[PDB]
DNA sequence: AGATTCTCTGTTGCTGC
DNA sequence: AGCAGCAACAGAGAATCT
């Protein structure tokens, strides 16, 4: 399991030496530091190496966390009910569990902490993409204000939605995905840990080759087929793809396969189906836009095409709020240019 | 100075429906009903300046005469008119008693009847239907559509419509006899162009240019009360090749202190409203005068806006 | 007491640590700080507005200009600052702002006025204006424009297009310059000496010249870079490389690689090898910047090939500057550059 | 400076209650024969007028002139906190940026002392008062509010009408309409409660119920009032104090 | 004292005789007031015209030195709802005066933003009580007015300030201060304000502080544009040929070197290319279109922020492509 | 079983006065030696503790504790019905699943009785009070009421200092500052106006102006009114009954902190 | 002097723009 | 995803009556 083999220091991390050397660094004097943003490919392990680096700027106990409940009244009474992760050296925030209330949140609780204060409380912002442009601005001067009590560590997967003044006040730390080799090397220890039998080395290699450098996804990936092989993994043993990627690229098919107005009212039912399920719309246009480019059936001219469509329209949805208004229109523009 | 004079709209307002120069039938028709008697439920709609609310008042108190003051209710917008209101002041006054001659009626009079909440108009309904026998409602707005359908089938529907070039020049003739005003035919002409169907407007363009310079002369009209300003934004728009439209844009309304965004919402107005051209080239020029608006909304508002703007419409109109 | 606060100082990041405390030490921003210097003379000072690139200086300028105005014992008595982490809507506008304008000057003590020139004003800053809404800023317009006697209003914004006309027009316009490497680099070598960073000839300049106009982001990959030197304790300088691998360029091999994929190769080459770069972070915009540099600099392409690519890079970036997906739009703009 | 202690606390709440509600910004003067104030509401219809003559307190200090403007609600917030019985005294410098309000109690004990911010308001004393008015009758307070808290109900105007030897108070409107007459009278069994009038020139003025409500108030000040109305002014209702008077000038409807 | 208070404040027009730049209607509004028959006054135009200043001025010269008490002065920061406009000034309009006896004036400046409940009350308000009190609007934009509201008042729109004007207020500024100005220095002045006294005087002030002497020297070209941070038209005019002529790396460097020896900003440089290449007398209106457009989707963007060095390429780029096909 | 009788209902109206509004659920307990009940605000900067002796009752027999949680709410709503002079008797089995309240007059005529449904709440009493305390002072409850509601219109924080022979509260906020100073004296034409302080070490606190204010309501159960503070704990401002006592056990803010 | 009832003010919720 | 305008309900304070 991802949960039950997991680095909980910076000397228990397996893989980018120089980022383990350049948070020992950053470690070494603590008082003395800056905000920071972890930044990089989902999946990598940016949210380890910032719980490990807390590990080495605090004692062993920052793990030993729980969990609280805060409520907080807008305009109307409505209790926005935020849970809040809370540590004896730290406090993680995930203003992504809300709408548009983020700038509340962030203003008070970041205020009550910085009133109420080694000698400062850490603050881990998870998923700083889904904070909107006023909670950002309203964060901009909270970073400076108090910067003797409050250090923020910020971890996002892509800095692009990030405005420029916050990107200014932290610094900026990027996480590149693991290559192929230490992701097998990972697997190769939990499966001679968790007593997995393997024929040939090999498959870990691919399974590597199967999760684009997610280390997230390369166990639960190994985990789930372990269970499927009966916990010994042949030769030839089938590669487990989650449910909404098989439906992505059935959508694929029925898309290069049949271009008609009929054949948009299923995908915009297959479409609704997917988002009616927790799985976002930017995540569904990527993925559609990579398995599309994919079909050999294409040429250069439909693939070019395709990508400046998805562009724009991934614009479009970045831009909007109703997200099948953008996907419907992207598929029917990608129908009108095959 | 230690006191003003009543202005020309206030002073020569009709006091009797022969007075009125709007439109002919539903003036007869009022005429006729202030005659025999038996005013119903009204409901009177129009654009504002056009002799609404003077209509109204004008058969009120021909209808009522001397009782005006006892039997005719005035409610304006400028008062509270909530469902509280309704609920007790209008009631009481529609179950007060009170002896009129055996073909009048006790009037309420509601100006800017489409400023009403949806409670009060609901509540009105039974107000004045168990009550029309002795209590008659004239309601007085610009848009009939704010106006409940419950509230509308109760009563008649008189919508007033514009004023024609010679009912105005015929109230601005009647009104110079009576003052005494040098005039010349195209200053009454520019005064009639700038008013747009708009009497009160008309009377009060009228009143400032004597005021202001004694001679009611197109010159001394254009130099106080400027050209419309949807005609100009027009001629910018329907100009035929580019640099002309940004000449007109320039001298007319950039060198003058018009606002960029009175100028690309006349703009859109003009276009909406356009029959020159066909629909599709419309909806693109409405198209293209929005992303104009959505970037002078956000801070963006200049003159390279409002060019580009042109630029793309004159693109489009380019086939 | 003030020694707390020089520990407090000491044990604070750079970028607090040497916030400008008066007026003089503003580097860059000189024409803005010789009129407060005149004003801090005279009794006139206007109604300001602050407008640049972010990490230019302008809150630190206005703090060392009330600082300098009003001593610091009435610096926490004369002042009002709003930042965005507040309320302001027209309902806080209309009640406290007018409040506190409306209110008459604190008396200033025997102390203040033999060492300060205490003016017979106080000041009302507004940090980041760009969040206040239209109608907010037009509440102000009056506020600020009949009790100008006894308050001065302060805006400080980014953008200076998010702010209303008659907001602008009321307000004395401070433009804040970009801080490259030319006035910038006396204030960055000031700070390495002050931190004892044994760099080589071309880092800070170089880090400025990655900063991009900005000395907060400067002064943190200094701080990052000396954190990075101490920690060996090698003895060496820092070196160019060193700074510009934690500042997240792209090193130049992997450009060129990039170059020689768009120059050579089709629609699947192109797209693994965006695949595979993915994979290893990078900001699209910093690959987006440099592969500008690369070919506007670059005297080997054609003049209708520059003004494609000069377009197809400006909308690049406008689209990236939305919150868009950078992989998407980094493989639209490498395929788009590689059909040239 | 402003130095000025009164024996009961009571006595400016009272005072202070007048301004209340119908005005917001107060503005005060203290000098070497007292204190004045003046208050103008938002419409500019009504003004209230104080003066508060050096006898009227336990002691007055003053060797040079202040004036300061205050937020009536801020000063009423505060102005609970007398005890009614406990002593008061205002103080100010010169030059100052607020007013302290210090309440004591007779023994060292119990010491409270506020520190209100005071407004800028520009310098601009109205001096409306005429010489002579049109009627000038007065009557117990009491009896005043409870004339005018009866028409209150039935109309947003109340007509004050003279003629000799007769005093007519009326409203109507929509649920009907409401009238009191008084008549003049010498009551010797304590004169306190006679009603006297004396008119040059009959009177009939309008006024806006809401305003006479906010008017009655200072019957907490004074056993009677005295009004005067003109024709050509603002009419004058006046509370009496011990050196001082308490006054609101308002302006018929037109 | 008013030597505290800033320039924009201190010389504000306490007579009408001191409104410059608006003729036509300081004369009418004089006649109006002279011979009694004032109406409703609906004064339109941008910031910084002389709106506010000249119904101040009006109020004064109407009601004397007692003005801020006879007058009802309504704006933006007072609360105007129509519970506002039901209570105070339906009270203010049917009551009479308090000091004096006459109408009564409610000056609603920045009535634009005012909720469409309060001008469908007001316009009642006006047309009932119009024997005894009187009302003026001031607006910047004439969109945000009900059609009824707008048609019951007499519309004055205050144009641009003109050269004569500007120089005249430019004139008496030098003569209350201690202060010379360069004749090309006030041409160059007059050009960056567009009819706004409020800049004029911002930036007199604020290059009469950059002088740092007694004022016994000159303020020139120089100066504004050190203070203002203004480009000149030289390097302006340079960048343009630079751009239209020469080599793509030399107009890069060009443009680099003109934007940060000066510290200029890459709008200002936007702004002042498209003021000049609107003389420019062109060929078919497609290099026009093009470069418009893009022009305009590069100050957008920049609207926004991004890398200046990518914005100045793609503004070189597309004047660039805009000219090439004008051949 | 819960068998408790008050001689006057007034007492126990006066008590849940006391939890009312600042407290949302109370924990009692019967047992041999009498009533104890805590109460804990959400925010947990507050908890309210009552005692009550056998010796205040009329009528008092528990051969078995009870513990019984209810709504603060629910239970006021019902204790109106007391006359105040009407006799009040708690009653409840072993294991309830309601407590009954029963008034009844003098004579046998009117009887009014109330079935409360109760809440389970884990038990968990807390037992925060200190051995000795940094300052204590003891003064007129109406005369705390009085200072606690003057200085509440300028903050949301009364901060009180403690020094030899002074005691001083202060209020600080947007329309200026208040401060009331007191000093120890004793009154022999009657010591319950008499002020007392015992300072082992001076203190200075701040506490939330929202707190102290629900804390007041204290005074209508007796004269004076006992504060203790302490740079260590929460703050104990206590209430004596004949036979008991209520407690307010305050949390100091620690800049922001009620 | 205490208790009860009525009125006014403030806060919260819902609806409309 | 403000505001505002609203209107209605609840709580507190003051006055009157027993
Ligand atoms: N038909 C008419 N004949 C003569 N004068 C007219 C006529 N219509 C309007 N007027 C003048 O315009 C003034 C105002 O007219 P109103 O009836 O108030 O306008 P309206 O048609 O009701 O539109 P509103 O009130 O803005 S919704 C009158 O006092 C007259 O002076
Ligand atoms: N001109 C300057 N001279 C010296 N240090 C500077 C200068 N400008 C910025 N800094 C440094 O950068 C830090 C941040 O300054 P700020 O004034 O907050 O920047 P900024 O212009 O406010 O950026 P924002 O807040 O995102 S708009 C200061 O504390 C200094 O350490
Ligand atoms: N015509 C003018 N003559 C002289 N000074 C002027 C003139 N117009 C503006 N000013 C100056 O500019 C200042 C501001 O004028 P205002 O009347 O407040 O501007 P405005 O026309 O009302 O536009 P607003 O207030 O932004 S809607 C005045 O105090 C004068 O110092
Ligand atoms: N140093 C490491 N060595 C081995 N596995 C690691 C290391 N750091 C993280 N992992 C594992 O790799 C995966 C990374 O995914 P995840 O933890 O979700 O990434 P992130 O920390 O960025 O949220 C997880 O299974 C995590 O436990
Ligand atoms: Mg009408
Ligand atoms: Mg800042
Ligand atoms: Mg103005």
């Amino acid at each position: 399991w991802v949960d039950k083999y997991r680095p909980k220091s910076l000397n228990a991390l397996s893989h980018n030496e120089e980022l383990t050397n350049f948070l020992k660094s950053l470690s070494d004097q603590p008082r003395d530091l800056p905000h920071l943003l972890l930044y990089g490919p989902n999946g990598t392990g940016k949210k380890t190496r910032c719980m490990a680096l807390l590990e080495s700027i605090f004692g062993p106990g920052v793990y030993r966390l729980k969990i609280d409940v805060r409520q907080f009244v807008t305009a109307s009474n409505r209790k926005l009910e935020l849970n809040v992760v809370s540590s004896p050296y730290h406090l993680e925030i995930t203003p992504s569990d809300m709408g548009n209330n983020d700038r509340i949140v962030i203003q008070e609780l970041l205020k009550e902490v910085a009133q109420m204060e080694h000698r400062y409380k850490c603050v881990i912002i998870n998923e700083a993409n889904s904070l909107t442009k006023d909670a950002q601005a309203a964060l901009r001067r909270t970073m400076e204000k108090y910067s003797k009590n409050i250090r923020l560590i910020m971890v996002c997967d892509s800095m692009s939605p990030i405005i420029a003044p916050i990107k200014s006040r932290c610094l900026l730390i990027r996480c590149p995905a693991p290559s192929d080799s230490e992701i097998s090397t990972i697997l190769s220890d939990v499966v001679t840990n968790e007593r997995i039998q393997l024929e040939t080395k090999d498959i870990l290699k691919r399974i590597a080759q199967a999760s684009n450098g997610n280390l997230r996804v390369s166990l639960l990936m190994l985990e789930s087929m372990a269970l499927n092989n009966e916990l010994a993994l042949k030769s030839s043993s089938p590669i487990i793809k989650p449910d909404w990627i098989i439906v992505i690229h059935k959508l694929t098919r029925k898309i290069v396969k049949e271009r008609s107005v009929n054949s948009l009212i299923e995908c915009r039912a297959v479409l609704y189906d997917l988002l009616a399920h927790c799985i976002p719309a930017n995540i569904i246009l990527k993925e559609l836009t990579f398995s599309l480019l994919d079909v050999e059936t294409l040429n250069t001219t439909n693939k070019s095409s395709i990508i400046e469509y998805s562009s724009v329209f991934d614009e479009r949805l970045s831009l909007g709020n109703k997200a099948i208004f953008h996907l419907e229109g992207f598929i029917a523009k990608v129908m009108c240019c095959l | 100075t230690l006191s003003l004079q009543l202005p020309w709209v206030e002073k020569y307002r009709p006091q009797v429906l022969s007075d009125i120069v709007g439109n002919k039938e539903t003036i007869d028709r009022l005429q006729q009903i202030a005659k025999d008697g038996n005013m119903p439920h009204m409901i009177i709609s129009g654009m504002p300046g056009i002799g609404k609310t003077t209509s109204v008042h004008c058969l009120a108190h021909e209808l009522l005469g001397r009782s005006y003051a006892d039997g005719v209710l005035e409610l304006n917008a400028s008062d509270d008119r909530g469902i509280d209101v309704v609920r007790n002041q209008i009631k009481h006054f529609a179950q007060k008693k009170l002896h009129l001659p055996p073909g009048k009626h006790k009037i309420v009079i509601l100006d800017e009847a489409d400023s009403m909440t949806a409670g009060a108009q609901q509540a009105l309904r039974r107000t004045m239907e168990l009550y029309s026998n002795s209590t008659r409602f004239a309601f007085a707005c610009n848009q009939s559509n704010k106006i409940i359908e419950p509230l509308q089938s109760r009563c008649a529907i008189l919508r007033y419509s514009k004023l024609s070039d010679e009912d105005v020049l015929k109230r601005l003739l009647q009104i110079i006899k009576l003052e005494d005003v040098k005039y010349t035919n195209d200053g009454l002409e520019a005064i009639i162009f700038t008013a747009e169907g708009d009497m009160r407007q008309a009377i009060n363009n009228l009143q400032s240019t004597v005021a202001g310079h004694g001679l009611v002369n197109a010159d001394n009209v254009f130099k106080i009360v400027d050209s419309p300003h949807p005609l100009i934004v027009k001629k910018m728009l329907l100009a035929s090749n580019l640099e002309d439209s940004i000449q007109i844009l320039r001298t007319d309304l950039w060198k003058k202190g018009y606002s960029s965004i009175d100028i690309v919402t006349t703009s859109f107005r003009v276009t909406k409203n356009l029959a020159q051209v066909k629909e599709s080239v419309r909806l693109e020029m409405i198209k293209e005068i929005g992303l104009t608006h959505m970037r002078i909304l956000e801070g963006v508002g200049t003159y390279l806006q409002l060019a580009s703007m042109l630029a793309k419409i004159h693109k489009l109109n380019n086939k | 007491s003030k020694l707390a606060a020089e520990q407090s100082l000491a044990q604070q990041p750079w970028v607090e640590k040497y916030r400008p405390k008066n007026l003089d030490e503003v580097t860059a921003q000189d024409h803005a700080v010789t009129v407060l210097k005149k004003t801090l003379k005279s009794a006139n000072l206007p109604h300001m507005l602050f407008y640049g690139p972010p990490g230019t200086g302008k809150t630190s300028t206005i703090l060392a200009l009330t600082k300098e105005l009003y001593g610091p014992d009435l610096m926490k008595s004369r002042i009002l600052e709003l930042n965005a982490s507040d309320e302001r809507g027209i309902s806080i506008v209309r009640e406290k702002v007018k409040n506190f304008a409306r209110l008459t000057v604190s008396k200033p003590s025997k102390h203040d006025l033999e060492n300060y020139p205490c003016p017979p004003y106080k000041i009302i800053i507004l940090d980041e204006a760009d969040s206040m809404t239209a109608d907010a800023q037009s509440a102000l317009r009056r506020t600020m424009e009949t009790y100008s006697g006894v308050t001065r209003f302060c805006l400080i914004c980014n953008y200076v297009t998010r702010i209303i006309d008659p907001l602008a027009s009321r307000c004395s316009k401070f433009r804040f310059k970009a801080l490259d490497a030319s006035n910038a680099i006396d204030r960055l070598r000031f700070i390495s000496e002050q931190e004892n960073v044994k760099c080589d000839d071309g880092v800070l300049e170089r880090i400025l010249d990655i900063s991009a106009g900005d000395l907060r982001r400067g002064i943190t990959l200094l701080q990052s870079a000396s954190k990075g030197a101490q920690y060996l304790g090698d003895g060496k300088n820092i070196t160019s490389t060193q700074v510009e691998e934690l500042a997240g360029v792209v090193p130049h091999d992997i450009l060129i690689e990039i170059v020689e994929k768009v120059k050579s190769g089709d629609f699947d080459e192109i797209k693994k090898y965006v695949n595979t770069f993915m994979k290893s972070g990078w900001s699209a915009a910093s690959v987006v910047n440099q592969l500008h540099e690369y070919y506007i600099t670059n005297d080997n392409f054609d003049t209708n090939f520059k003004n494609q690519i000069s377009w197809l890079l400006f909308t690049t970036d406008s689209r990236l500057n939305n919150g868009t997906n950078e992989h998407i739009q980094l493989l639209n703009l490498l395929v788009k550059i590689s059909q040239l | 400076m402003l130095e000025a202690k009164f024996e009961e606390a009571s006595l400016f709440k009272r005072i202070i209650d007048g301004f209340k509600d119908c005005v917001q910004l107060v503005n005060f003067q203290c000098k070497e024969d007292g204190i004045i104030a003046q208050a103008v509401d938002d419409s500019r219809v009504l003004l209230v007028s104080l003066e508060i003559g050096v006898e009227a307190f336990q002691e007055y200090r003053c060797d040079h002139p202040v004036t300061l403007g205050m937020d009536l609600t801020s000063l009423s917030k505060i102005l609970r906190c007398g005890n009614n019985t406990d002593t008061l005294t205002l103080i100010a410098d010169n030059t100052p940026d607020s007013i302290i309000l210090l309440f004591e109690d007779t023994k060292k004990d119990r010491i409270a002392e506020y520190s209100l911010k005071l407004m800028d308001i520009d310098a601009d004393f109205l001096k409306i008062e005429e010489l002579q008015y049109d009627s000038t009758l007065s009557l117990p307070s009491s009896e005043f509010s409870k004339i005018v808290r009866d028409l209150s109900q039935l109309s947003d105007s109340i007509n004050i009408m003279i003629t000799k030897e007769t005093i007519k108070f009326v409203a109507d409107g929509d649920i009907g309409s409401g009238s009191v007459i008084i008549k003049p009278f010498v009551d010797m069994e304590h004169p306190e409660t006679s009603i006297k009038l004396e008119m040059d020139q009959p009177v009939d003025l309008t006024f806006g119920a809401k305003y006479l409500l906010d008017i009655i108030k200072g019957s907490s000040l004074s056993d009677r009032v005295g009004i005067r109305l003109s024709s050509e002014a603002p009419a004058l209702f006046q509370f009496d104090l011990k050196s001082g008077f308490l006054q609101f000038f308002l302006a018929p409807k037109f | 004292s008013k030597e505290n208070l800033p320039w924009v404040e201190k010389y504000r027009p306490e007579t009408l005789d001191e409104v410059y730049g608006q003729n036509e209607v300081i004369t009418t509004v004089r006649k109006f007031v002279d011979e009694g028959k004032l109406p409703h006054l609906l004064f339109y135009g941008p910031p910084g015209t002389g709106k506010t200043s000249t119904i101040v001025a009006l109020a004064r010269e109407i009601y004397g030195k007692n003005y801020s008490n006879m007058v009802l002065e309504l704006n933006a920061s007072d609360d105007r709802g129509i519970d506002v406009v039901r209570n105070q000034i339906k009270d203010f309009a049917s009551t009479r005066q308090i000091f004096s006896k006459g109408f009564k004036l409610i000056i609603l400046d920045e009535a634009d933003a005012m909720t469409n409940a309060a001008q469908n009350a007001l316009r009642r308000v006006i047309e009932r009580y119009t024997k005894n009190t009187r009302f003026c609007v001031l607006a910047n934009y004439a969109h945000k007015l009900t059609p009824a509201l707008l048609s019951r008042c007499t519309r004055f729109r205050f144009q641009p300030l003109p050269q004569e004007a500007i120089e005249r207020r430019i004139a008496n500024v030098l003569v209350h201060e201690k202060l010379k100005l360069s004749p090309n220095a006030e041409k160059a002045l007059i050009e960056l304000s567009n009819g706004d006294m409020r800049r004029v005087l911002n930036v007199l002030q604020s290059c009469k502080a950059t002088l740092d002497n007694p004022d016994e020297d000159e303020i020139s070209d120089d100066v504004i544009y050190e203070c203002c941070g203004a480009p000149r038209p030289s390097d302006l005019k340079a960048v343009l040929k630079s751009i239209l002529e020469d080599d793509w790396g030399t107009a890069h460097y060009t443009l680099n070197k003109v934007r940060s020896a000066k510290g200029l900003a890459l709008i200002d440089l936007i702004e002042g290319i498209v003021k000049i290449l609107e003389d420019y007398e062109l060929q078919n209106e497609e290099t026009r279109v093009h470069l418009l457009t893009k022009l305009a989707d590069i100050e957008y963007s920049i609207s926004k922020g991004g890398n200046d060095q990518i914005q100045g390429s793609a503004v070189i780029g597309a004047i660039k492509a805009s000219f090439e096909n004008e051949t």
